[PDB]
């Protein structure tokens, strides 16, 4: 077998779907070649690493194997590496087209020690005539302030719904899969922006149950069913909600964190109730979540959360 | 001092705490003692019981040979559990001489007593899981915690649970009478039970309060029985007369009078916020208020105590509590 | 000025004869001195009592002390330092400069001082800013070393101290000086400083307006003597510090005008007050008591004021950005008063 | 080799000492110290000439990142015609390696400086050394014994030794306490940076709105390299400043709109879209929402809830979101709490007090106030470290009580006694170990009716000169 | 000699109970030979470790000591460990190995985000020469990438039939008699963790083995577990709902003192009891749940015990007024 996320990974910059502004920025960068040092920040699985990889590929053409140094969390990045190997790579003579430059792609820059990030400063400041640096990070706060200021910051928003839907439809058309609209909406729901997780859940559903259907997705996700949680959060009499939470969710060994997270996610999408009541229900569920994370996970906390949600809905 | 010179070295001297310990008394002669987690209020006997058990089981030879006493004074990071705790959970048994087996049967396992595990990080507790599962046959673990909700549940599923009831406010008066008569201290009639109640939860606090009261009374050369006032003045609890003044002021009074009185109190009176406890006791044990009043009183007192728990200001919370209790 | 009239012995004390008698009693046992926990309002002179007790036990040379700096490495790779003022017989640890590393420094320093071998004294200032982990480490240190480290800790409102620590130490309190005794000390000061008083009513007036805080009373007497040319008459416009006047002007602006157009300037004044080394809790307490002092409000408004003040004081003690909670409290106050 | 393919920061680097924008005073101080270092060496570094800058061997540069410290140091060393022997973080500056490499060259001469030009009478310092230790703060864990060895290098040296760091008051930088002179580079003002950006823009044949330039200079928090690097992005025009550069402003503009939270608009813009709008920038959105949530004319008010109640509930939710953010930053592994924070600090107050913007969206100011509070707390901590020997108080009660009367005793004589009270003033200053800088710091911490920045300059400058020249003769410790 | 927790540990796939839905799947995976990376997650005391060790011993037989590497949580777990040990074990190919190795990471939810990123990159790199198996208690503290990379397996708690079968097998192989209500109270208090059951069984064995014939009554089980008996809960609730303030306070105090009861478990039992009452109104239930949750949250921080007890009594009383 073969993972779809690995098989259908975009190799050309145009195939990347998502942020429309920064992808066009990188398109013009590859068209010109004068790429500056850049940090790329954003939430996981929204197309950070693939973006910089495609950029380097399209920018260097046939010389990618000789003019690119990649360093992820697997490779050793301490003090000796940044002082010896990176410095000897930056000085390496290489005759490229007039606009191109050697590229150093540092993925998961957050794991790089601050003391290790110190050494990179003069190494990237001095040899900026034949070497450019591209950091890829989740949180741009763990990068030291000097490196934070030396390079251009590129933020990647979380994926919307129409973009993930378009990508999934492309994948289905290329793979000739049987599906339905409710299944795709369930994929969008369980993904919430993670293109990688969306594609993986799609492939797992197709491999396990063949047909992309709501019950199949909700049986392969191992998460509480969104319909039953919505019924819990929308029952008229409180005892019905308490009985639902007791018998249908608490007995089957679900983790309280998962229950609160699913309630949060379904309350976000309840497009039938008003907006203010949604915000207040989210506030209550979030207070209950903060209580849960502090060490107490008794059923009484979820019962009180449901009670307060009903008190608000009345 | 007195708190340590009359410390019980055997599990028989203790009389208030005899429920949880007994099972160990049944299994002391065997080598299959399960991993134990003591929990409860401080100053209960946990340290006393573990040291008495080590004295009755090991002896002076092996008291410090295969026992590792770790406290919050020692380094509580992952460094210790990696370097020394893991090394000591594996080390072999040491038998230096023959004067130990005469009075104490030595088991082939060992005991490590990791105290104050309440404030331990989750990663350190996951490491404790490994170091307890890998040497469960040759090494036994003793844990101490004041709050069970902080220590993670997978550990409590492995280690057996033991609670030490705070204190017995009925029979310990005889123990304190014995201590007083052997110390030849002349106290009043109704002071011993008062010393015990004001020191609720702890007994070490009780004996140290008795010691302080005696050492303060014997300075005057008065030769009279030390009354409850001298004890309540050293325990930090609020006197009863100023408490009656407070409750009369809050029973009938406007905002300005209450404000001025609490200003005077927080300025020159007893600077503690333990007056909430005294107010709760007085309002609960009283029989002159209806139920709908006592319900709101208990709720308001609980709210004020929960707010004071977070280390906030004393004056503002006390004034708010008294104003809200005056609104009824 | 004030430090020029600071007692240097228990006999030189001129206040709380009960307390000095009890300390003379306790100083009769230099070989066995239990741990002491002094608690009482600010400016009562607890540090004076402690240093006088030290001078009574040790030599009078305990007052000539030298400052020192000590830097150490933590479990991680951070090497941080603190400043301890030490004497030939005692040392004063003030775990306030460091934010969260209290436990490591207290553990290391106490364990290092407890291996010098007749004992040594460790004075812990601001014993309420100690994290519970640091407090537990201190209690275990007390449990281990008891023949070289006799702890004396001064603090105020000793609620954030766990009962495991209260049990071992002797609880001593220092009540604020009554207005009569404050007036007596002020009279002694103006006598030894030959200040031309027109009457003795100014002393009682200062004692009343000082709220039982001895040191601020002495210091405001100092501040007023340099504005009347050492001739204090009956017409004395009592001088308040700058921040108190700013807080009172803020209170008057809150009472007189109730709108967001004034809430903007209120936030500006809060920013200006905070950025000049002023805590949040002090601002909140002063603003609350000032708003309660105003005579135009009824009892319901005052009850709402004190309730919101309590809630936002808890939230200030739980949060980290004080401007948010202060602006929220003032907004709720303006809402209720509207 | 190409004029274009170089970055915009290296291509537009300063060349002289009149293009360095901001901090002219510190540059002139460094230049006048380096020029007179020769005569200071002649006098064995014991005669402090007219500035107290004749006894120090090493100069130390510090300040926020992106101001020109490295550029100023290099240009100052080059103008005098010296030879720059530079070592930085990328070199292993251990104790043994420093003793081997640099220590043997503290007093030697240069070969390249000799052979470059030695025949024409330009300047006699063409062959001397100027050792620049850049990023001394960057001494990581792999450089053992570096800070102490450099502190020892400060003394016993024979050539100008410039040092550069980013945080002077860091404990690791303590061994440089009094053994070297230290000047400070502040964040440049908006006028000089605006002039430099205008020069660059007209030089690159493109114009921008001055308001956009002001917003940029505000966002970058004074960093010049950062704003230049962000401006270089214009070539790759409202889309540029709308999407990439001025993103938090547009986030605040979209969130505070009144048409979104309406029933007609909410059906087109879901709540998930607003949470994504927050997630766009989760570092500046809470502060931006808190700064200007009370400067809009609302339109979503309830029938019976005025503006004040709405702003009060918004501030309550802001406080709750602040508590949630603190709980999050207590342990990063709880990033799952990030969406909840999203609704508390960001979405809820905006939805509560949405409407139409009255004026213009003002950038957040909490960062500058936090920096000012940190600086003043450092200064007060130093003052207490000095004065603790004779005050018997805590670091916070000092500012509360003692500072007003201290300011009175230290200044008010200068208002009524004229200038003969200096012998008394220093007397008080001799009792509390204070210095002239301590006097300035004490004079600084005052707000309200007792503002001193206006009053300080009213006294005659002759009194200041006399006080300074009289304090120089005595020393208390 | 060794404890029952270590003795009765299963050694084959047949000796696991109440997990057939996963056992058939792992048997399909072992007969197919296409065993991918696995994630086993669930509540403690369920059989994840036992199942994976039995599966490894079945697949590799005697080569288990060579091709199976077990790693636990925070074994000096910097990025350096994942860079050296796991990476060498994955990359290095044995001399006479056919197939792939197995690296089992026990309690691997205590890894930092950087450590989990290193692990996901490693598993991505050498996914052709070895397969991994990650064990977890909470599947919400793992990076979604590592979760998506492998196949999930949730371990639902042990049902009543499985635990009853296991305690029967333990009973027939030991010298103990068990009363009818004993197993009922056992299953009610254990909540479905086999480890706690095997611990408490040997505990009460060593506790009441005086004549080698005593019967384990519910008293000794409630003592060894440290849990209250439902009769005391009903009695204290009755006293609170019927008597006055002083008598109810004294009753609560004596019940929580003479037996050693924590307010947390007492509140759990009280709300469990109140869950099945026929309350006529609704506001009572809402106020009750809210106030009781607040009491539990406040107890979680260790306030003043008597104050929280009086607050519990006041909430229960003031809730039942309609
Ligand atoms: N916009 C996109 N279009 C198509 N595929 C995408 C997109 N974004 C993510 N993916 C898929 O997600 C997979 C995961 O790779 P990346 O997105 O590069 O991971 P990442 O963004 O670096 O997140 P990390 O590594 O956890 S910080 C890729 O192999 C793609 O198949
Ligand atoms: N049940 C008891 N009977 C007699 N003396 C006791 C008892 N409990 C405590 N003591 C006395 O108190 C001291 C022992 O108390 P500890 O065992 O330290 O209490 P503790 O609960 O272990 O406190 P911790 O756990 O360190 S917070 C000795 O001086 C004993 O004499
Ligand atoms: N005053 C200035 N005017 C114009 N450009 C400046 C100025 N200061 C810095 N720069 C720019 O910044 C580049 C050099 O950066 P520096 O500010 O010298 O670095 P730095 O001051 O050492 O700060 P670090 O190294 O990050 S701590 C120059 O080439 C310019 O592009
Ligand atoms: N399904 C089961 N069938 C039979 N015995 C079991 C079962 N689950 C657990 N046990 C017994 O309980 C012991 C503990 O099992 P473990 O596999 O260690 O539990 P676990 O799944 O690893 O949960 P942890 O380690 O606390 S996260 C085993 O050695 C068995 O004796
Ligand atoms: N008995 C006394 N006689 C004269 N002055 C006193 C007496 N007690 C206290 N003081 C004065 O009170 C001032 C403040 O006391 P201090 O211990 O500094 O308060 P804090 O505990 O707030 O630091 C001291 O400067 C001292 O001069
Ligand atoms: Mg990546
Ligand atoms: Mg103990
Ligand atoms: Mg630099
Ligand atoms: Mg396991």
């Amino acid at each position: 077998q073969l993972p779809w996320v690995e098989k259908y990974r975009p190799q050309v910059l145009s195939d990347i779907v998502g942020n429309k502004e920064t992808i066009d920025r990188l398109q013009q960068i590859a068209k010109d070649g004068n790429m500056p040092h850049m940090i790329i920040s954003g939430m996981p699985g929204i197309g950070k690493t693939t973006s910089v990889h495609c950029l380097a590929h399209e920018l260097l053409g046939r010389s990618y194997a000789d003019g690119v140094l990649e360093l992820n969390a697997s490779d050793d990045r301490g003090i000796d590496v940044v002082r010896n190997q990176i410095k000897h790579f930056a000085q390496k003579k290489l005759h490229l087209p007039p606009g191109k430059h050697k590229i150093v792609i540092l993925d998961e820059a957050d794991s790089m020690t601050a003391g290790a990030q110190q050494a990179l400063r003069r190494t990237m400041e001095l040899y900026s005539n034949s070497t450019r640096f591209a950091f890829a990070c989740n949180q741009s706060n763990k990068i030291i302030e000097p490196l934070q200021s030396r390079c251009a910051i590129l933020r990647y928003s979380k994926l919307s719904d129409e973009d993930v839907l378009k990508r999934l439809l492309q994948i289905i058309k290329l793979e000739d899969v049987k599906y339905t609209n409710d299944g795709l909406e369930a994929i969008i729901f369980t993904a919430e922006g993670d293109m990688r997780q969306a594609i993986n859940n799609l492939q797992s559903t197709v491999a396990g149950h063949g047909l992309v259907n709501a019950d199949n997705v909700f049986k392969i996700v191992d998460s509480p069913h969104p319909l039953i949680v919505k019924k819990m959060l929308l029952a008229s009499n409180l005892e019905d909600s308490i009985q639902i939470l007791r018998t249908d969710l608490w007995k089957k060994g679900y983790s309280s964190i998962d229950i609160v997270t699913t309630s949060f996610r379904v309350t976000k999408n309840l497009a039938q109730v008003k907006e203010s009541v949604r915000l207040e229900m989210i506030k209550e569920i979030g207070l209950t979540h903060m209580r849960i994370l502090e060490g107490v996970g008794t059923y009484l906390q979820l019962a009180s959360m449901l009670a307060k949600i009903h008190k608000l809905n009345n | 001092p007195w708190v340590e010179k009359y410390r019980p070295k055997n599990l028989d001297e203790v009389t208030a705490q005899d429920h949880a310990v007994t099972v160990l008394k049944k299994t002391l002669k065997s080598a299959n003692l399960p991993h134990m987690l003591f929990y409860g209020p401080p100053g209960t006997g946990k340290t006393s019981t573990i040291l008495a058990l080590t004295k009755e089981l090991y002896g002076p030879d092996l008291m410090k040979s295969r026992i590792l006493e770790l406290n919050a004074s020692d380094e509580r990071g992952i460094s210790i559990v990696r370097e020394k705790v893991k090394n000591f959970a594996r080390l072999t048994v040491s038998k230096p001489s023959k004067h130990d087996l005469e009075n104490y049967p030595c088991p082939p396992y060992k005991i490590i007593i990791l105290d104050e595990a309440d404030s331990m990080t989750a990663d350190a507790q996951s490491a404790l899981r490994r170091t307890m599962e890998t040497y469960s046959g040759v090494t036994r673990f003793c844990l101490i915690c004041n709050y069970v909700t902080r220590i993670i549940d997978p550990l409590a599923s492995r280690c057996s649970k033991f609670r030490f009831k705070a204190l017995d406010a009925s029979n310990a008066i005889d123990r304190l009478r014995f201590i007083s008569e052997q110390e030849n201290v002349k106290c009043d009639d109704g002071v011993l039970e008062r010393i015990l109640d004001i020191s609720a939860g702890d007994l070490r606090r009780g004996i140290t309060l008795l010691q302080s009261a005696s050492k303060g009374a014997q300075y005057l050369g008065d030769g009279k029985n030390i009354t409850s006032t001298q004890v309540e003045e050293l325990a930090g609890v609020v006197p009863h007369d100023i408490l009656i003044e407070i409750v009369e002021k809050v029973k009938s009074g406007d905002f300005d009078e209450i404000k001025k009185y609490v200003n005077t109190f927080m300025k020159s009176g007893w600077s503690a916020a333990s007056v909430v406890n005294q107010l709760h006791e007085y309002y609960i044990t009283n029989d002159n208020f209806d139920t709908n009043f006592k319900n709101q009183i208990s709720w308001l007192l609980f709210t004020t105590d929960s707010r004071l728990n977070n280390g906030t200001n004393e004056h503002i919370q006390l004034l708010n509590l008294l104003v809200k209790i005056s609104q009824l | 000025w004030v430090d020029k009239y600071r007692p240097k012995s228990l006999n030189a004390l001129s206040h709380n004869e009960e307390l000095t008698n009890f300390l003379k009693s306790l100083s009769d046992q230099p070989r066995d001195l239990p741990h002491l926990l002094l608690y009482g309002p600010n400016g009562t002179g607890k540090k004076t009592r402690c240093m006088a007790l030290l001078e009574s036990i040790f030599g009078p040379g305990v007052y000539r002390l030298k400052i020192d700096v000590r830097q150490f490495v933590t479990a991680s790779n951070r090497k941080l330092e603190l400043n301890v003022v030490s004497s030939p017989y005692h040392l004063e640890i003030t775990p306030s400069d460091m934010g969260n590393n209290d436990r490591i420094v207290i553990q290391e320093l106490l364990k290092e001082v407890a291996q010098m071998e007749r004992y040594k004294c460790v004075i812990i200032n601001e014993a309420n800013s100690l994290t519970k982990d640091a407090q537990a480490a201190l209690r275990r240190t007390m449990e281990k070393y008891s023949k070289n480290i006799r702890l004396i800790m001064v603090c105020d409102s000793m609620s954030p101290i766990i009962a495991p620590i209260k049990s071992r130490c002797l609880l001593i309190r220092c009540p604020a000086p009554s207005d009569s005794e404050i007036s007596t000390i002020l009279s002694d000061v103006v006598t030894n400083e030959r200040i031309q008083l027109e009457t003795k009513d100014i002393l009682k007036r200062i004692a009343q307006a000082s709220n039982g805080n001895l040191r601020v009373s002495l210091l405001m007497l100092e501040s007023m003597a340099l504005n009347n040319e050492l001739a204090l008459k009956s017409s004395s416009p009592i001088i308040k510090p700058d921040w108190i006047i700013v807080i009172h002007k803020l209170t008057r602006k809150i009472v007189k005008e109730r709108s967001v157009n004034s809430l903007i300037e209120c936030r500006a004044v809060l920013y200006d007050l905070l950025a000049h080394c002023i805590p949040a809790n002090i601002i909140l307490k002063e603003l609350t008591f000032s708003l309660l002092d105003v005579e135009t409000l009824n009892t319901t408004n005052k009850s709402s004021i004190i309730e919101y003040s309590s809630v936002f004081d808890e939230r200030l003690s739980l949060g980290n950005k004080a401007i948010f909670h202060l602006e929220g409290f003032i907004a709720k106050v303006m809402c209720c008063l509207d | 080799v190409r004029e274009e393919d170089k970055l915009w920061t290296v291509k537009y680097a300063p060349t002289n000492l009149q293009q360095v924008c901001g901090n002219k005073g510190s540059v002139m101080k460094l230049k006048n110290w380096l020029a007179n270092w020769e005569n200071s060496k002649k006098n064995s570094f014991k005669h402090a000439g007219k500035d107290g800058s004749g006894v120090f061997r090493a100069a130390m540069l510090y300040g926020p990142p992106g101001i020109g410290k490295t550029t100023a140091a290099h240009l100052v060393a080059q103008e005098l015609g010296y030879d720059i022997l530079e070592q930085n973080a990328s070199d292993v500056r251990s104790k043994t390696l420093l003793n081997a490499g640099v220590k043997n060259a503290l007093d030697n001469m240069s070969v390249v400086g000799y052979f470059k030009h030695n025949e024409e009478a330009q300047n006699l310092n063409g062959k001397h050394f100027v050792i620049i230790m850049d990023e001394v703060d960057g001494m990581s864990g792999g450089d053992r014994g570096g800070v102490g060895q450099l502190a020892q290098f400060c003394r016993k040296t024979s050539t100008p030794l410039i040092l550069i760091c980013n945080e002077r008051n860091l404990p690791k930088m303590r061994p440089f306490d009094r053994v070297c002179l230290d000047i400070q580079f502040r964040r440049p003002d908006a006028n000089s940076i605006k002039s430099r950006l205008m020069t660059i823009a007209i030089r690159e044949k493109f114009k921008l709105d001055p308001n956009v330039i002001d917003r940029l200079i505000q966002t970058t928090r004074g960093d010049i390299r950062q704003v230049i690097n962000l401006l270089s992005t214009i070539s790759t025009s409202k889309a540029w400043e709308k999407n990439i550069a001025l993103k938090p402003f547009d986030i605040a503009h979209k969130m505070l709109d009144g048409q979104i939270y309406s029933d007609i608009g909410s059906r087109n813009f879901t709540l998930n879209d607003k949470i994504a709008l927050y997630f766009d920038d989760f570092d500046f959105t809470p502060l931006m929402i808190q700064e200007n949530y009370l400067s809009t004319r609302p339109s979503v008010l309830k029938p019976g809830q005025s503006h004040l109640e709405a702003v009060a509930e918004a501030a309550n939710c802001i406080s709750l979101g602040d508590i949630v953010e603190k709980k999050i930053r207590s342990s990063e592994q709880l990033w799952s709490l990030l969406p909840l924070h999203a609704v508390l600090s960001s979405v809820y107050p905006a939805s509560k007090v949405a409407g139409h913007m009255a004026g213009r969206i003002n950038f957040t100011a909490w960062l500058g106030q936090n920096s000012k509070s940190a600086k003043y707390y450092r200064l007060l901590q130093e003052i207490h470290y000095h004065t603790r020997l004779g005050t018997s108080t805590d670091k916070i009660g000092l500012r509360l009580d003692y500072l007003p009367t201290f300011r009175k005793r230290l200044l008010d004589p200068f208002l009524k006694q004229g200038a003969d009270a200096i012998s008394s003033v220093i007397e008080v200053m001799d009792d509390y170990y204070l210095t002239k800088e301590d006097w300035d710091s004490i004079m600084e911490f005052f707000v309200g009716p007792d503002v001193t920045t206006a009053i300080i300059k009213k006294i005659p400058a002759t009194v200041k000169s006399g006080f300074t020249r009289k304090y120089n003769s005595m020393t208390h410790p | 000699n060794l404890p029952w927790v270590e003795k009765y540990r299963p050694e084959t796939l047949d000796e696991v109970y109440g997990q057939n839905e996963v056992i058939t799947t792992v048997r399909k995976f072992v007969d197919e030979g296409k065993l991918p990376h696995l994630l086993f997650y669930g509540p403690p005391g369920t059989g994840k470790t036992s199942t994976i060790v039995a599966l490894a011993r079945e697949i590799y037989g005697k080569n288990y000591s060579n091709m199976v590497l077990e790693l636990n949580a925070s074994d000096d777990r910097g990025i350096d460990v994942v860079r050296n040990q796991i990476k060498d074990f994955a990359s290095t190919r044995q001399i006479f190995s056919k197939g792939f190795k197995l690296i089992i990471l026990d309690e691997a939810d205590a890894m930092t985000n950087a450590a989990q990123n290193a692990l996901r990159r490693v598993i991505e790199r050498y996914t052709k020469n070895t397969r991994f198996c990650v064990l977890a208690n909470y599947a919400h503290k793992l990076t979604p990438a590592l979760l998506s990379r492998c196949t999930r397996f949730r371990f639902q708690p042990l049902p009543q039939e499985a635990i009853e079968r296991r305690i029967a097998n333990v009973l027939v192989h030991e010298k103990l008699k068990l009363s009818p209500n004993a197993e009922k109270a056992l299953i009610e208090l254990s909540n479905g963790d086999m480890r706690r059951v095997l611990n408490v069984l040997q505990s009460c064995k060593a506790t009441l083995d005086n004549p080698d014939e005593d019967e384990i009554s519910d008293d000794v089980i409630y003592e060894c577990c440290g849990a209250p008996r439902p009769s005391d809960l009903k009695a204290v609730l009755k006293s609170i709902l019927e008597d006055d303030w002083g008598t109810a306070h004294y009753t609560l105090n004596k019940v929580r003192s003479a037996k050693g009861l924590a307010l947390i478990d007492l509140i759990e039992g009280i709300v469990k009891i109140l869950e099945d009452y026929e309350l006529q109104n609704e506001e009572t239930r809402v106020h009750l749940l809210t106030k009781l949750a607040d009491i539990e949250y406040s107890i979680s921080k260790g306030g003043n015990d008597q104050i929280q007890g009086s607050a519990v009594i006041g909430a229960i009383k003031a809730s039942f007024e309609n």
